[PDB]
């Protein structure tokens, strides 16, 4: 039953990366916007 | 560059047996993608011809910090990267505003530090003995080029050019690069690695899948026809000589190929030369192609490692030059039963053995065949004479 | 020409050599079968490389837990910072 | 102008390499650091710093928590009781300990080394056997003298070459005491000191048979505790040795001949 237990987290570690996918286009949206701060800025 | 504020705290790993003896015992910094320390300058600012300079600059910082495995402001680590996964993907993000040009070289010398980093784990992982200390020597030896000749050109070169040389630019550190070789020899040493890594692969899809002279010899021998997940013993070497037959038109190719192989196989010949002069057998890491049991009452069965043999032994001369050197180191042990003692010296008879010290000319010459021949016939001299007077 | 025929005192010595050799194969068959061929079975450990246990890989486990928490906290604070860069 | 103008700018908020090397020094010697606040585990760096140096830090008070996690297992297993073995194998940690102490000692007087890259490079020796010891001590308090001569005669067979010369130096201060203990039951029939670690022991317990020992004879021979590199022939003999002496001392009066 610990194999399940591994298989079951390793489920949860491939969630957690598509929030991480989510969180890398949420930073390059964040670049973006930065750049775009600072072009209205200056 | 702001000074962006986030907790960094150094740990020591607490549990250490998982991770290899080699392997690193702390926790990783955070990430520039997830935990920033210092705010990014975009690269279009200062990708211009005039402000040029500054951005080849702190590209060939980033490129430093790479090479050994770090990250930078504008070159971060790829998506997967998990710093605290030994095995995960080591990939990195290069920024995007970045003069393509600078682009090119920051690929090359990413691309030279993931197989810096890629080497590194892999020797790490190779501590252990599961791989046989044969391959740890590799491994150590491995460390040792990263010891000797990467970090320490790296270091002389790269590091003393960026810091007190004007006019330098990355194209003279690509040429800089391209002139110590280090790189191309990093590039091969990955290759092989990479062969060693699709062999490990192939020895894995075979889950299931692992001579009459035998019996007309009156000797308890059997196979062991044990293929092993990695390539351990003379099937490493093998590979060592398969890419000497690969590596044929280069002069310092073959060379630091047969000094690694020669230092990586002195104990495999030590051990061979032991079990032809006296019969000892000492396999603690299953590297040799012989061992026996009771490690029937008085008889022992010997079994032939097949995974880590140092030839075919398909052709009748091949399998019957096996048998020989099998009997001389079972003539050799039965002498030493008999005798009760723990070794037998040379002069017991008029003929002596040299220990073997380049494994590629034995192989290529017939010397080996030479001393087969005289320990076998001294070994068989001894025994008639302490069977015919004794 | 014509082909050779194959020489009777050849073709003597081949049946009392075949015949010797059936016999004697037949008999070292009947006497235990001496040839064998064996499969490694066993391996060694060394107990201070020798892991004691390997439930550390679900303390990994509890140590990559922790870190997916991380990762989800500081993905919240991305994106506050998107919103407020944002709103600027 | 030099590279360093291009990026003075960018670091206007970072620390000097020479308050890195003042606080360092405090931080590596289990001392407190003021630029550095360290915990009892955690070294706690501040985020001035840029994350690159932040792992060659991350490295350096590696190696300075390895120190002074070996300096708590040492004065933790010097406040124990241990057989000899053990406290010679605490004194080589020891010895390790302040080697490692007067080698980063002398760089920091010194100072020779101007990069922070060919200055971990120096002590990566350094740094890897620490975590050698590590993983030794991380057993340590479990596994006896024969368990420790095993694993050590284990690694002196390792691909490795440090790990190879560490386990013979521990294994021979290990047989020294073990030639010591035999040539003792040898010379005088003792087994004073043993800890239990010597393969012939006195066993006392009576049952009724011969309560005086009139003809018990009350020694043992252990030969599941007979090592390897000793044969069983050669250990039946010592112990036949030892007990016709001591049969000789108690029971015959031979006290002349026998001395």
């Amino acid at each position: 039953e610990i194999k399940s237990l591994k298989h079951e987290i390793k489920e949860l570690r491939k969630e957690k990366n598509d929030t991480l996918n989510n969180y890398d286009t949420l930073e390059e949206e964040t670049d973006d916007l930065k750049n775009r701060l600072q072009a209205l800025e200056k | 560059m702001e000074i962006k504020e986030v907790d960094d705290r150094a740990e020591l790993l607490r549990y250490t047996n998982n991770i290899p003896l080699l392997g690193k015992l702390v926790n990783h910094q955070p990430l520039w993608s997830t935990n920033p320390k210092l705010k990014s300058f975009s690269l279009e600012k200062i990708s211009a011809p005039d402000q040029r300079r500054v951005q080849e600059a702190l590209v060939v910082k980033d490129l430093l910090n790479v090479l050994i495995g770090l990250e930078g402001t504008y070159i971060r680590y790829f998506n997967d990267y998990e710093p605290s996964d030994p095995e995960t993907p080591i990939e990195f993000k290069i920024a995007k505003k970045m003069d393509p040009s600078f682009k090119t070289f920051s690929r090359r010398i990413v691309r030279y530090g993931k197989q810096y980093m890629i080497l590194t784990r892999a020797y790490e992982k190779w501590s252990d003995t599961s791989f046989g200390m044969v391959l740890q020597r590799f491994a150590y030896e491995i460390r040792r080029f990263l010891e000797d000749v990467y970090l320490k050109t790296l270091v002389e070169r790269l590091e003393r050019d960026f810091n007190k040389v004007p006019n330098f630019s990355i194209r003279e550190l690509e040429q800089i690069i391209n002139e110590t070789e280090v790189n191309k020899q990093m590039e091969l040493l990955y290759n092989i690695y990479e062969e060693i890594f699709r062999e490990i692969e192939e020895r894995r899809t075979n889950q299931s899948s692992q001579n009459e002279s035998s019996l007309h010899l009156r000797l308890m021998v059997a196979f062991d026809t044990t293929v092993y997940p990695v390539p351990k013993g003379g099937a490493i070497l093998k590979i060592f000589q398969q890419k000497i037959l690969e590596n044929l038109g280069d002069r310092s190719s073959v060379m630091f190929l047969k000094k690694l192989l020669n230092n990586i196989s002195q104990d495999y010949c030590t051990m061979l030369y032991e079990w032809l002069t006296q019969g000892i057998l000492n396999d603690p890491y299953q590297e040799f192609m012989t061992y026996d049991d009771l490690e029937r009452a008085w008889d022992t069965q010997y079994f032939i490692r097949k995974d880590v043999l140092l030839r075919d032994c398909d052709s009748e001369e091949d399998k019957n030059l096996l048998f020989k050197m099998l009997r001389t180191g079972i003539l050799l042990k039965v002498v030493r039963a008999s005798l009760q003692i723990p070794t037998i010296p040379s002069n017991s008879s008029d003929i002596t053995i040299q220990e073997i010290n380049d494994f590629a000319d034995l192989m290529e010459g017939s010397n080996l065949e030479l001393y087969v021949d005289k320990c076998y016939s001294r070994a068989n001299e001894i025994f008639l004479k302490l069977f015919f007077q004794g | 020409d014509v082909p050779m025929s194959q020489p009777l005192k050849e073709q003597e010595v081949r049946e009392h050599q075949m015949k010797k050799e059936r016999f004697d194969r037949a008999l070292e068959s009947k006497l235990l079968g001496k040839r064998h061929i064996t499969y490694a079975n066993s391996d060694i450990s060394n107990k201070e490389l020798y892991i004691n246990e390997i439930k550390s890989l679900k303390h990994e486990i509890k140590e990559l837990r922790k870190e997916k928490n991380d990762t989800l906290n500081n993905y919240d604070t991305l994106e506050e910072e998107t919103d407020d860069l944002k709103n600027r | 102008v030099t590279l360093r103008q291009l990026s003075n700018p960018y670091y206007v908020n970072t620390i000097p390499e020479e308050d890195i090397l003042k606080y360092v020094s405090y931080t590596l010697l289990a001392t407190t650091s003021a630029l550095f606040p360290f915990d009892h585990e955690q070294i706690q760096i501040p985020s001035k710093i840029p994350n690159f140096e932040s792992g060659l830090l991350h490295l350096i008070f590696e190696a300075g928590l390895l120190y002074q996690s070996l300096g708590y297992k040492v004065e933790k297993f010097r406040m124990l009781n241990i057989s000899p073995m053990k406290k010679a194998l605490i004194i080589e940690i020891s010895e390790e300990l302040q080697n490692y102490t007067a080698f980063v000692n002398n760089l920091v007087s010194s100072g020779t080394v101007v990069s922070l890259k060919s200055l971990y490079r120096e002590i990566y020796e350094n740094i890897i056997r620490l975590r050698i010891y590590c993983r030794f001590t991380e057993h340590l308090e479990e596994l006896s003298g024969d368990t420790f001569l095993i694993e050590l005669n284990i690694f002196k067979s390792h691909g490795d070459l440090t790990i190879r010369k560490i386990a013979t130096n521990l294994f021979n201060s290990m047989i020294s005491l073990y030639y010591e203990y035999l040539m003792n039951w040898l010379t005088k029939g003792l087994l004073r000191a043993t800890y239990g670690e010597f393969f012939i022991a006195e066993n006392t317990d009576t049952n009724g048979t011969d309560d005086d020992f009139i003809y018990h004879i009350p020694i043992e021979f252990n030969q599941e505790r007979v090592p390897a590199f000793i044969p069983k022939e050669l250990a039946y003999k010592i112990f036949m040795i030892g007990k016709s002496y001591i049969f000789l001392e108690k029971y015959c009066k031979e006290v002349q001949w026998t001395n």
